[PDB]
DNA sequence: TTTGAAAAGCAAGCATAAAAGATCTAAACATAAAATCTGTA
DNA sequence: TACAGATTTTATGTTTAGATCTTTTATGCTTGCTTTTCAAA
């Protein structure tokens, strides 16, 4: 019976554990680019170990 | 009153009430500041000298606690409607008047020598004994009971 | 009322609260204490006693055993300073501290004792006051501030609790005037027991010498010279005093003396002899009793080059005595219901046991599998040098030692023991037989430390002993040299 | 969420919840968080599908 | 100094309503004692209705409890959303002893402590009801011999969402051992927040299958059912019944506030209608023509304002499309019941009883009923399709309701209790000037405040910062001849001209600026030292709208 | 449509922060026998 | 003065809160190398 704001909470709490925060701009960020930038490239090669 | 030979630190009030008191009258039992504020209200100068006053420090505790019973006599030798004039002697707007004592040289180890010797009929030291004496005990930090161990012992 | 927990062998002392600053009205209403029937010292033995129903046959090596006992002629100087410094002291109605150091054995508190005795003979002239000797040990106390309960029950006869025992006695030094008062000698023996973290007692004891009221001689007796500049405040050092006095070891010519000394009476002497039973009287045959020059030297010259210790000297020489007396009874058969020499070969014999190491024989006296064990740890540490070891490693180089020597006789016939215990409904197994049995022994011999894990495979173990002498102890086993 | 301890931290016992030392963890595991959310139509084998 | 101490009491000298005069002063002190009054009468009839609802949970709560407790294993029992804060109480029953024990994870540091914290109880509660004891269970095991009673023990677990499982788990197998002593019962209640599959994978295979032998699942979280919750909201309907109404962005803004709060959302409910209320009366000058004996009070001022109503507006532009008057309009035009509370309470004991639908939320029905989709509510269910006509309700725009609404349209209610904290020190730390007013007259225009500028520097630099950098990029922006002016400008404080002599004068007191909002900064939580014996580097830990 | 090149990512190495917990002590909480105060008889 | 009762003193046991120090493991910076998308030809 978790609110749904604890609910996303967990799911976020989840996603800070499991993912490293490197390569979080190239999940998430979705902005349009008034000034000149470069998003991130993106993890290059997979994990062998689901972590 | 000698703090080391207390039992505890807290009692030191109550002693200074043992120390006061007429043994005919009422024994009171007293705890801390408040119950001694009250007794010195009615009075008559109360001189207080308080040898050793660092160890009124708890050693276990921390800093809020350890200056709980130094920080309340301070406290009550300075507040009005009472007349406790205290002195404390420790070992090296309220705070208290400080004077360091100084370690002695050896012209003063020497002037407290034939002064304490002046009662006696004859000085059997040769005086040179006592100026040298005084020149090694005194050195930096001295302390004048290694000059009269070092005579006691010549 | 229902209790959260009991303490129900509650056992409290008859000890009284009220300290002695209230026992009187005034510091004039005190009276002369010295003229009180219980001030200044104004049951057990007969429990330990019965009839005796036969004769003990004492042997002639028996009395040189009993004058060997523990129960001054190396001591004139620090007899005569510690005498000098205290008649002076109690005649002239002063408070002094005297400081004595030593190690163990070298005749501190025999020296003070003797300059007691001494002072209370000539106190017993009328050559100087009466005072009281009080005896405090800081090793036969139970809690340190119980001398606190000591001095003052010696003092006034009441028993306090200690801290009213620690102000009665800080009153009693400091306010009762002197002509009220007896001198006090108080000897605190073993001074680096009633040391404590808050050092008050040190403090209280030695402050209580600065007094003028005080008339108080505390004589303290140390193992080390450094005691107050290593754990002593700069206060009590300095109530304490530059004048210390150190009790030397004995040099070699002084423990002869020694022990000369207790055998004046005995040595080159004749005792009556009685062959029916061995039982010697000193002035049926005549024998005389001889201990060498020679022998009683060189333990002391051992002794003196070790410690300069007097039990030692005499703990020796008593213990050659006991030898050469065993070899005699064990000739005679005599029981206990011409010459006769304790010679260099018991002194030798006695200075050699001591000397003995049981570490390397005990090591050669194992079963096969402890032995296989100790030398698969030196491998251990051969291998990698890490000074400690897995017991898995251990496990498994045990393992490989069997399957590489496998051509060994007597390790193709260990196999069948070691892994089924000559049993072929046994499986084979993970450990030897023994494993656990070996691992423990050596663990509660000594040889052996092992860290506190619960995985039995990466537990570390270390050697305790020294590496050469169990490499001495493998060597000298057949099978572990030449495989 | 920390209380019920499913979140939790580096300290367990007289926790400063304001110190910048103090870091968070994720304290269910993966089926727990997968049926929650189930529960509220989340995609989240969509952000591990594509690392491993 | 008391600004040093750590605590200090102040029993400060002295030489009647919190409520102000509305009306720009012009409203008079009597208005604002009945205002004072009605405010009053209302919450009195609104929170005598809470505490007899509150009173009816607990009630039914130790009921369904007891139900569910007394009708060679444990009585388990797992109250699944529960806060811990229900006292069960036990019967009186002869021939055998009740004791309720009840143990918190602040109790249980380990097994030991739980038992013995246990033992305790029951000795204490066996000795209270009619020789000293070992507090383990062999006082269970002699408790027959020592009081002459079977035994009775139920368990309650308080927050066991908090405790240690492994101690848990090791208590249960430790009680475990007490069903062989023929006349001992235990019951075990723990007090779930999370869900039952949690505790599941938290406790060991064995001690799940011992707890499977004998099992009940009780779930009472706050809102079961919505039955609790719509009784408070039906209370607080009728205490307004034909004296104010309810807009819909109100009702929108309760269930979005209910819908963010699990276990403790009926005093949030309670808590931002009592804060509607305490708005409008300290607010409305209206509201003491709630009562309507005092519509006789009437002035130009209040007539001035009540002709500013959009549905006044729309009434008399219709009447333009085809003051004595308007006062008697306005006196006879408020008595009307406007009955949407009751036709709310009439769907809502229809559905309730008739068709027994009883897993509806009286809050939303009520949205639906203000904004005309009550049908649009009602057709999820699939069973009032025949009843459709019958629970038609279409609401009637009243003019002047607006003068009694409960409506949030300024954000007061989203200011007071649920702000945006960390956005609104964001907010005026970025812009100041909407905080300190646009009035040393020279200075205070030409430079920010310091913790302003800091924060617009600090906003627009990296994650890792160089204080040296950032000094020297502070120190650009400031003025330097207005602060030699300004600094210049107390002649009776000479070591302050004696330092405006210097010629390094504007750095150091750059320096000493820019060293007091950065400790301002690490106080507030905005900025982290990296090492404890460096402090030349600092992390942003703050960002803006997030 | 290319270009290319500067930003982003990988990876070994290594100093260093920090998690975990072993060990310990202060403080709150708790009990108790002997002594000492205390109000009456 | 004697005395029963209440309180204090001295003395120790029980449990929780927190400090310190060590050991092992995560992590953040350094530096060199490879891939990649974005602002001009
Ligand atoms: N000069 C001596 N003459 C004869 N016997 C001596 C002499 N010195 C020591 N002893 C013997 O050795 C014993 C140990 O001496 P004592 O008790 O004085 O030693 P100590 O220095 O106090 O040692 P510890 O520090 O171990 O207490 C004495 O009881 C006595 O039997
Ligand atoms: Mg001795």
């Amino acid at each position: 019976d978790l609110s749904i704001i604890s609910k996303y909470l967990l799911i976020a709490s989840y996603i800070c554990s499991y993912l490293e925060p490197r390569y979080d701009a190239s999940i998430f960020s979705r902005k349009t680019r008034i000034i000149q930038g470069r998003a991130a490239y993106g993890r290059r090669k997979k994990k062998e170990v689901n972590p | 009153i000698n703090c080391i030979s207390l039992g505890e630190p807290s009692s030191i009030f109550q002693k200074i009430f043992d120390s006061f008191q007429d043994l005919n009258g009422p024994t009171l039992q007293i705890k801390n500041m408040q119950h001694l504020q009250k007794f010195l209200e009615p009075y008559t100068t109360f001189v207080v000298v308080l040898d050793e006053m660092d160890r009124l420090l708890h050693a276990n505790t921390s800093e809020t606690q350890s200056v709980r019973t130094i920080l309340e006599l301070f406290l009550l030798a300075k507040l009005p409607t009472v007349s406790f004039v205290l002195i404390g002697m420790a070992n090296s707007g309220l705070l208290p008047q400080t004077i360091v004592f100084q370690p002695y040289t050896a012209e003063q180890m020497y002037e407290i020598v034939i002064q304490k010797m002046s009662s006696l009929p004859t000085i059997i030291f040769q005086p040179m004994a006592i100026k040298f004496a005084a020149k090694k005990c005194a050195g930096n930090t001295g302390d004048l009971r290694k000059l009269f161990d070092v005579l006691r012992g010549s | 009322v229902i209790r959260k927990f009991t303490k129900k062998n509650v056992a409290r002392a008859k000890k009284k609260y009220t300290p002695f600053s209230k026992r009187f009205k005034s510091i004039a209403a005190i009276p002369d204490l010295t003229s009180l029937p219980e001030f200044y010292g104004n049951r057990f033995e007969n429990k330990l006693k019965t009839t005796q129903k036969h004769q003990i046959v004492e042997t002639i090596f028996s009395k040189v055993k009993k004058q060997l006992n523990s129960s001054l002629p190396a001591r004139e100087n620090e007899f005569a300073s510690i005498y000098l410094s205290a008649y002076s002291a109690i005649e002239s109605d002063s408070a002094t501290t005297i400081y004595v150091a030593g190690t163990p054995g070298v005749g501190k508190t025999l020296t003070v004792r003797e300059v007691v005795k001494e002072l209370l003979s000539s106190s017993a002239q009328r050559e100087i006051p009466d005072f009281l000797y009080v005896e405090i040990n800081g090793l036969k106390m139970v809690k340190p501030t119980d001398c606190y309960e000591t001095l003052w029950n010696k003092v006034s006869g009441e028993r306090l609790t200690w801290a009213a025992s620690m102000e009665s006695l800080e009153f009693y030094f400091k306010r009762v005037p002197k002509n009220k008062k007896k001198t006090i000698v108080v000897l605190l023996d073993e001074l680096d027991a009633m040391v404590t973290k808050s050092q008050d007692i040190m403090y209280n004891f030695f402050n209580w010498t600065t007094y003028e009221n005080a008339k108080l001689i505390v004589i303290a007796v140390a193992n080390t010279m450094d005691l107050p500049e290593r754990q002593l405040g700069n206060k009590i050092t300095s109530r304490i005093g530059f004048t210390r006095i150190m009790f030397t070891g004995y040099t070699h010519e002084e423990l002869k003396n020694i022990i000369d000394l207790r055998l004046k009476g005995l040595n080159d002497s004749f005792f009556y002899v009685d062959t029916k039973t061995g039982n010697a009287i000193l002035i049926v045959r005549k024998v005389r009793l001889r201990m060498s020059a020679d022998a009683i030297e060189i333990a002391s010259r051992k002794v003196a080059s070790v410690s300069g210790d007097a039990r030692r000297a005499l703990k020796v020489c008593k213990r050659a005595a006991e030898i050469a007396e065993k070899h005699y009874m064990a000739k005679h058969g005599y029981g206990y219901d011409g010459v006769q020499t304790v010679h260099i070969t018991h002194v030798m014999k006695a200075l050699n046991e001591t000397l003995n190491s049981h570490v390397i024989t005990f090591m050669t006296r194992l079963s096969f599998t402890a032995k296989l064990f100790i030398y698969a740890l030196l491998n251990l540490m051969k291998k990698n040098g890490s000074q400690e070891q897995e017991l898995g490693d251990i496990v498994d180089e045990i393992k490989l030692l069997i399957e590489v020597n496998g051509s060994n006789k007597f390790v193709m016939e260990i196999a069948k023991t070691l892994f089924q215990q000559g049993s072929d409904n046994i499986s084979e197994q993970l450990r030897i037989i023994s494993w656990d049995f070996v691992l423990n022994q050596l663990l509660d011999a000594g040889i052996l430390f092992k860290q506190t894990m619960k995985n039995d495979r990466i537990c570390c173990v270390k050697l305790n002993i020294s590496v050469e002498e169990a490499k001495r102890a493998m060597n000298e086993d057949e099978t572990l040299r030449n495989l | 969420l920390h209380t019920l301890k499913l979140i939790a931290t580096t300290m367990n016992k007289n926790i400063d919840y304001l110190s910048p030392k103090v870091r968070w963890k994720v304290n269910v595991p993966w089926e727990i968080i997968k049926e929650i959310s189930e529960s509220v139509h989340f995609n989240i084998s969509d952000y591990f599908s594509d690392i491993h | 100094a008391d600004a040093q101490r750590s605590h200090y009491t102040v029993y400060p000298s002295l030489p009647h309503i919190p409520f102000v005069k509305l009306l720009s002063g012009k409203e008079s002190e009597v208005n604002v004692e009945k205002r004072w009054e009605l405010y009053h009468q209302l919450h009195s009839h609104f929170h005598d209705q809470v505490d007899h609802i509150i009173d009816n949970i607990e009630a039914d709560l130790k009921a369904e409890i007891s139900d569910l407790l007394y009708s060679r294993c444990f009585n388990t029992i797992f109250l699944l959303g529960s806060d811990s804060t229900t006292k069960i109480e036990l019967k009186d029953e002869s021939s055998r002893y009740n004791v309720l024990i009840e143990l918190t994870p602040k109790e249980s540091p380990n097994v030991r402590m739980m038992l013995r914290r246990s033992m305790y109880k029951l000795y204490s509660a066996a000795d209270a009801e009619e020789n000293d004891v070992s507090y383990d269970l062999s006082l269970v095991e002699n408790f027959k011999r020592l009081f002459g009673k079977d035994l009775a023990m139920v368990f309650n677990f308080k927050d066991v969402d908090s405790i240690n499982f492994n101690t848990l788990d090791n208590f249960i197998i430790l009680l475990k051992s007490a069903f062989k002593y023929d006349h001992v019962k235990i019951s075990l209640i723990f007090n779930i927040n999370t869900n039952l599959s949690n505790i599941e994978k938290n406790l060991r295979q064995s001690t799940i299958r011992l707890l499977k032998r004998n099992y009940h699942k009780l779930d009472v979280s706050s809102n079961k059912g919505f039955k609790y919750g719509n009784q408070i909201f039906q209370s607080f309907l009728d205490t307004v019944d034909g004296k104010l109404n309810l807009s819909d962005r109100f009702v929108e803004f309760i269930l979005s506030k209910m819908a963010n709060n699990t276990n403790h959302n009926l005093q949030l409910l309670t808590k931002m209608l009592d804060y509607s209320l305490m708005s409008y009366f300290f607010q409305n000058a209206f509201s003491v023509f709630i009562d309507p004996v005092n519509v006789d009070f009437l002035n130009d001022d209040y007539l001035k304002i009540l002709s500013r109503c959009p549905t006044f507006m729309f009434f008399v532009e219709g009447l333009i499309k085809q003051n004595r008057g308007l006062e008697e309009f306005f006196v006879e035009f408020l008595v009307r019941e406007n009955p949407i509370n009751g036709h709310a309470k009439f769907v809502a004991r229809f559905l309730e009883e008739e068709l027994n639908i009883t897993n509806f939320n009286l809050i939303e029905l009520y949205h639906n009923l203000l904004i005309g989709k009550l049908d649009s509510y009602l057709d999820r269910w699939s069973a009032c399709k025949e009843y459709k006509d019958r629970l038609h309700f279409e609401p009637i725009d009243t003019i002047f309701q607006e003068l009694f609404t409960l409506d949030n349209r300024s954000g007061l209610l989203t200011q007071s209790i649920f702000p945006s904290y960390k956005s609104n020190i964001e907010d005026n730390l970025l812009s100041w000037e909407q905080v300190l007013p646009s009035l040393s007259g020279d200075l205070d225009k030409i430079m920010a405040p310091v913790l302003g500028q800091l924060f617009k520097l600090y906003r627009e630099a990296n994650m890792t910062i160089n204080i040296y950098d950032f000094y020297i990029a502070f120190r650009e922006t400031l003025p330097k001849e207005e602060i030699l002016n300004f600094i210049r400008k107390d002649p009776s404080n000479t070591k302050l001209l004696e330092l405006a002599e210097t010629p390094d004068a504007f750095d150091k007191v750059a320096l000493i600026l820019f060293m007091q909002a950065i400790f301002a900064f690490e106080n507030m939580g905005l900025i982290k030292f990296q090492s404890t014996k460096s402090y030349d580097l600092v992390e942003k830990c703050v960002w803006r709208g997030i």
